[PDB]
């Protein structure tokens, strides 16, 4: 891509110097620290005036009312869908030896991938419930990027086996290349394979209320709660 | 301008509209006041059907004009759209309706923009510019809806 | 004129069924309705509201009542609603106001001949002493209020050009002579200037969450009249003190 | 996609946008988050100015891209309402009357099709330019609202 467009690039415009930034320079983590929704709304919508922003603001506050007061921000590196899923999935794996074993068995069957070994080493550390280890896992940009890329690879290899629509749309729905956005149907397929339930919160700018996409059945108790804010995904910390 | 609308039950209603308002916008006003969903509304004026895209000025509708809600045409085809989760959506369409028009009807019932919808029939993705007849989609046929809503 | 099937009260057939256009005379809608609480009006117009345009109109109507008054008068949409709503609000101000009645009567004497001028003068003479019951009878008379409305149109066309621009330049486009032709909002501003009164016009906006207040003749001042613009139609708010 | 915006003060902010969002919509999101009015915003990316009509995809803006707010010779004119309210606009001699009515809308919330503009006792047509009417610096236009009803 052209020099003037690249992150960290420096150029001149009308006698003044400008320096593009990047995720590495801003220090934005792959998965942010636990953050109350009211703080997130104040961060993103402190001067809200537009109709789209007022709707997003009220829908975000309603989502917290229903699912939980805290969330994890997710870096928009193009893998936010699988990074938000991995974040919510890790909360479910914490202290769940049966689910960790089922997940580890799936990883063994996947084609080779550089990030599979480290992910297996990670889930081993959560067989006994350990909130502190989960916190360290989610705070490691390298660990969560590995987790995120493994979910993408996993979806591409296993979802086509579920039949249509995945057999027909896998490449359009879940691209292989890192940094390429993923379609929401990927979450539905993953829930079907892993036999878990997820609520995806579709924030709608054309309506006053959001839309809940629940997988795999329109009824059921969600184990994961993922929020779609425009072409971006965040992870809600589910309260019990 | 203030116009009249007569429902299928004969009840008479007034609407405060403007000449530039579209027929789709009138049906939206009819729903706000009387509750009839726009997808059930078939409006006529002076014995001529009103299309959703035109405006009142086009049909030289003015003050004191009366629009009548009438029964839909017999013989129209009912189709079904099933989501990834198994939810069944029921639509009223004609063989000439394009796939785009079908996605617009899906929007009116589900609140999902057309550009965020994929439609599949016979294991094939459907193109926006072709008609239901072009795909040999018949009465009571079932299409499949897959949402896009990509993000990263 | 206009095709038979479009005319009010016309009966025609469509796909094997008979349909009957209605009309203002058949529906019995008065020129000026009876006092009506805003919440009752909102329940009439927006009981199943779902669209963005309607929810904005609904919330703007409720805010208007909070600021100006709980009741309003519906106005028949015969094309004269601007002058009919003005006459309605103006009559509340004329009630018991001998000084304003004389100022209005003096203008009427100078206007070109018009059959509805004599009845309007006889009407306002009956309001020199405050009489709410007579006002109620006046506003309930379709014949009186139509006469009042047409006299205001005639008055605006004859006197507003004397104020100079923009009225001298736009009078025919702003206030048509023919009865039933819609009138532009600037006519209210001119009338307020001539009659030395203040009016708030509530412009209900479908593209914004709040309405916009057009105050005449000065952007400051206490309103004597409160007129509501609901799309291309005007209503009269009953001003509370 | 998640993009970056650097303000005139050097502050860096993130925005959750979509490829189809228009530049006018971007400025609205910048206001919602940072408070800068859109009329003060001049956005650049890779040394090219962004007009309110394009979208991010047209300027091949993607994730991690950085937009910079920069400082902006416009002609000052005045629009006086029927009541005497004075509106101040920045215009060019080539701007059409429709463009001026669009600027009035952004400051007053009145649609262009509900506005009449008068200069030198003459009504102005939407398709003609300010230069066609000899509208110069500090000229005063008159706004008369339509908003007809019946």
């Amino acid at each position: 891509l052209p020099v003037k467009e690249r992150p960290d690039a420096i150029y001149t415009f009308e006698g003044k110097t400008y320096e593009n930034t990047s995720f590495s320079k801003t220090g934005i983590p792959i998965v942010g620290q636990p953050l109350k929704m009211e703080a997130y709304v104040h961060k993103e919508y402190t001067h809200v005036t537009s109709l789209e922003g007022k709707r997003f603001k009220s829908q975000l506050e309603e989502a917290a009312k229903i699912y939980g007061e805290q969330l994890h921000e997710i870096q928009g590196d193009g893998n936010a869908l699988t990074t938000a899923f991995a974040t919510s999935f890790l909360y479910l794996l914490n202290g769940n030896a049966t689910l960790i074993a089922t997940f580890d068995n799936i990883l063994i069957g996947l084609d080779a991938h550089k990030n599979i070994p480290p992910v297996r080493q990670t889930i081993e550390k959560l067989k006994v419930k350990n909130d502190l280890e989960l916190k360290q896992i989610l705070a490691s940009n390298e660990t969560m990027f590995a987790f995120s890329s493994v979910i993408r690879h996993l979806a591409r290899q296993k979802l086509p086996e579920l039949g249509e629509p995945f057999s027909l749309l896998i490449d359009e729905m879940v691209p292989e290349e890192d940094g390429k956005e993923i379609e929401i149907a990927c979450i539905g397929g993953l829930c079907q394979l892993l036999n878990i339930c997820a609520d995806v919160i579709y924030l709608r700018k054309d309506y006053d209320t959001f839309k809940i996409e629940r997988y795999p059945n329109e009824t059921g108790k969600p184990d994961l709660v993922i929020l779609r804010k425009a072409a971006h995904f965040l992870s809600i910390i589910l309260d019990s | 301008m203030q116009i009249f609308v007569k429902t299928l039950t004969g009840k008479t209603i007034t609407l405060e509209v403007e000449p530039s308002d579209t027929i789709e916008n009138v049906k939206a006003k009819i729903q706000d006041k009387e509750g009839i969903p726009p997808d059930q509304q078939r409006l006529i004026f002076a014995g001529k059907q009103l299309e959703d895209g035109r405006t009142l000025s086009d049909y030289n509708i003015q003050k004191e004009s009366t629009l009548h809600l009438v029964l839909r045409l017999r013989g129209g085809m009912q189709i079904f759209v099933k989501t990834l989760t198994g939810k069944t959506i029921t639509l009223e369409v004609e063989p000439s309706d394009t796939i785009e028009n079908v996605k617009a009807k899906i929007q009116d019932k589900e609140g999902i923009p057309p550009d965020q919808q994929r439609l599949i029939f016979a294991g094939k993705q459907l193109e926006d510019g072709r008609t239901l007849s072009d795909y040999n989609i018949q009465k009571e046929s079932t299409l499949h809806l897959v949402l896009r809503l990509r993000g990263g």
